[PDB]
């Protein structure tokens, strides 16, 4: 059963690091403007409800840049994202301070797959 | 029987063995379906070929379960003649490889590359190569498995023999699924050895 | 102005952070995590010295959290005002020993398969095979995943090959870009 687990979260990592991959080389001004909240706390995999709750805002904010750039669909990626964090929770999402850039956004729940990636197997 | 094999990409590929006939994709968790007119192969096996999306746009995850329906007009309305709860990731077909090239010939050597066409980057390098030489003196079956166990889109061929005629082919597999096969070989790369 | 402190996690065994403080006093070292349990501020309980003067902290097992915000901070004892600090991702910075037992072995008259170990993390790690044979001016490199094994399809059995591997914390438990030490070659 965790062996189905690990496999979906290495999977959510995979593409949430394809968006950053993709933002980095690339209106970055005016795109590193959004101000997304991050969990406070974010160990458990029922906290990924905080993830889902941001995504909508994720994809209005990487319809800034059209769609040549990327080598990802916004509507796309994120679509699967949702999926994912769907299936993988199963409780109130209760949000922190401070506010990130999307940059600073990605780099937060990747780390926070790797956790659980680490800690099992 | 009824099998059907996910690209990775946008496509589903699938042949059903048993007059006007479909096949139907229903999504378990999206906002979409997708049919196709079932055409003849066989003398009674049909193919069809499900287009979920533009060429290469992920249209399927590995958490996705797509019900997979053959309906076959019965008088007034339709007959649900197969039924399958199908896990795209379980059942994997990749395309042959293309853009084959020579990237350096050599009179005793050879180094060649190719592309894999639309493989899903949830694989990031997990995936499987076999490729094989046609030497003058062989057909392609009796030429030997060359095993790639890592993402390597080339390979360096040793002991050749100078201005000899050679074709070269190679496959792809990803390393998940229960029922993924080995993609098609790849369209036969012709090169011959320098003198 | 005070020197940059650079930490590194040894395969998870322990962390190193060092500094050059040359550019004569005892600089001190703080640190805690952010946003998390046990937010006190630690005091270092073991340091590390070059020539009688504080060159670094050493972290043991117990005091390391990856994915856990590490936040480090370097003192002049002589005024509160001047001091520096940083926020680390820990499992950025994850170093893991080299590879070792490097087998080589056929599965055919001229094919290869190259094998081997990691100290503690397993599925955790990637590898950059090298290898070149006693023909070639520069080595053939090859990235491999968490499979640790190397395919080599086509091999001279006239030349004489040499293969060597390192690793990378990397990218599935943190995204550390350096990379270990070259395990011992082997040749065939
Ligand atoms: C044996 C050898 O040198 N292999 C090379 C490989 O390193 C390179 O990535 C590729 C692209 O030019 O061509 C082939
Ligand atoms: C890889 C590593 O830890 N490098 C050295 C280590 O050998 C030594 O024990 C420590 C204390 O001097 O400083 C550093
Ligand atoms: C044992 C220890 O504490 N540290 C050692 C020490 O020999 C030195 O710092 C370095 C190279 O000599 O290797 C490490
Ligand atoms: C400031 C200085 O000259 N060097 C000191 C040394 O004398 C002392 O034994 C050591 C332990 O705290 O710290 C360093
Ligand atoms: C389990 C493993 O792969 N680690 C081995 C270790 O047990 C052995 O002592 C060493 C020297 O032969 O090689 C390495
Ligand atoms: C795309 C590709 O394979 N290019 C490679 C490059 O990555 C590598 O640095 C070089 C040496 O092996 O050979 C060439």
């Amino acid at each position: 059963s965790t062996k189905k687990t690990q496999l979906q979260l290495e999977h959510l990592l995979l593409d949430l690091q394809m968006i950053l991959n993709g933002i980095n080389n690339y209106k970055l001004t005016r795109m590193l403007t959004f101000k997304f909240y991050m969990p406070k706390k974010a160990t458990e995999l029922k906290h990924l409800q905080c993830l889902e709750e941001e995504l909508k805002p994720l994809e209005e904010v990487l319809n800034l840049a059209h769609s040549k750039n990327f080598h990802f669909d916004p509507r796309d990626v994120v679509s699967n994202i949702n999926v994912f964090v769907l299936e993988l929770k199963g409780f109130m999402c209760e949000y922190a301070d401070e506010t990130a850039t999307i940059v600073e956004f990605l780099n937060r729940w990747i780390t926070f797959c790797q956790s659980i990636i680490s800690t099992l197997t | 029987q009824f099998t059907c094999f996910y690209n990775s990409r946008a496509q589903i590929s699938c042949v059903w063995s048993q007059t006007s006939c479909q096949v139907h994709a229903w999504p378990d968790r999206r906002r979409w379906q997708q049919t196709c007119e079932l055409l003849p192969v066989s003398q009674a096996s049909w193919a069809c070929n499900l287009i979920l999306g533009a060429p290469d746009s992920q249209k399927l995850t590995t958490v996705d379960i797509v019900t997979l329906r053959v309906l076959c007009r019965e008088g007034v309305r339709w007959r649900v003649m197969a039924i399958q709860d199908f896990k795209p990731f379980e059942n994997l077909r990749l395309m042959a490889p293309i853009s084959l090239q020579v990237v350096h010939v050599e009179t005793h050597r050879c180094n060649i590359s190719w592309e894999i066409s639309q493989a899903s980057h949830y694989f990031e390098r997990h995936l499987e190569f076999e490729a094989r030489t046609l030497s003058p003196g062989h057909t392609w079956e009796e030429a030997p498995l060359l095993t790639l166990k890592q993402k390597q889109e080339w390979i360096c061929l040793e002991t050749l023999t100078p201005d000899t005629q050679y074709e070269f082919q190679v496959r792809v597999k990803p390393l998940q699924g229960e029922f993924t096969t080995w993609s098609p070989w790849s369209q036969p790369l012709a090169f011959r050895t320098k003198p | 102005p005070l020197p940059e402190v650079q930490c590194f996690v040894f395969n998870v065994e322990y962390m190193n952070c060092t500094w050059q403080s040359s550019s004569p006093t005892n600089l001190t070292l703080h640190y805690w995590y952010k946003n998390s349990d046990n937010d006190k501020v630690q005091k270092c309980s073991h340091y590390l010295f070059s020539e009688e003067i504080t060159s670094g902290c050493q972290l043991q097992k117990k005091e390391i959290h990856l994915y856990q915000t590490f936040v480090v901070q370097l003192q002049d004892p002589r005024e509160p005002r001047r001091q520096a600090t940083q926020m680390l991702k820990l499992q950025n910075l994850v170093i893991p020993w080299a590879p070792e037992n490097l087998t080589l072995h056929k599965l055919s008259e001229s094919q290869l398969e190259l094998n081997w170990n990691n100290r503690f993390l397993n599925h955790c790690l990637e590898h950059l095979v090298q290898y070149r044979t006693d023909w070639d001016h520069s080595w053939t490199e090859q990235s491999v995943d968490y499979r640790h094994k190397f395919s080599l399809p086509s091999v001279d059995g006239q030349k004489r090959y040499t293969f060597r591997v390192r690793s990378r914390f990397n990218p599935l438990c943190g995204s550390a870009q350096h990379w270990s030490e070259w395990s011992h070659p082997i040749h065939w």
